[PDB]
Order: C-alpha cells, then sequence, then structure tokens
C-alpha cells in the first residue's frame, strides 16, 4: 500500500496442501519494509 | 537560509515547476 510517500509492505509464508485455492483458516500478515520512495503507484505488474 | 554567495550567477541551472510527492 501507498500512504502519503510510504510504500508498505507487509508478508507471510506459510505451508499449504490445496493446489486449488486459497486456505479457509485464518492468518496476519507482517511487516517487511516501509519504503520512503515519494512515487505515484495506480498499476503494477508482476516479474516471472 | 539565504545563500546569494553559493547560488546566484541568472543561475538559470535552478529550476521550478501529494505530500512528499516527487514530480520530477
Amino acid at each position: 500500500k501507498n500512504i502519503d510517500g510510504y510504500f508498505k509492505i507487509y508478508s507471510k509464508h506459510t505451508p499449504i496442501n490445496l493446489v486449488r485455492d486459497l486456505p479457509q483458516g485464518f492468518s496476519a500478515l507482517e511487516p517487511l519494509v516501509d519504503l520512503p520512495i515519494g512515487i505515484n503507484i495506480t498499476r503494477f505488474q508482476t516479474l516471472l | 537560509w539565504n545563500s546569494n554567495n553559493l547560488d546566484s550567477k541568472g543561475n538559470y541551472n535552478y529550476l521550478y515547476r501529494k505530500p512528499f510527492e516527487r514530480d520530477i
């Protein structure tokens, strides 16, 4: 997310045993980094 | 602070045009 020029990243890595979907259970992501980058973002694209 | 001893010449190398947006 972007708030007032900070780009915030949260994450979680968790084991799964379901190829077909996201898990139905509960888990909370924790902050990775809080970048002061000051850009405008309206689009994005993953890198493979 | 005033900087007329450093940043004047005029010195057209100095240019102008969200919070903390770097709108280059």
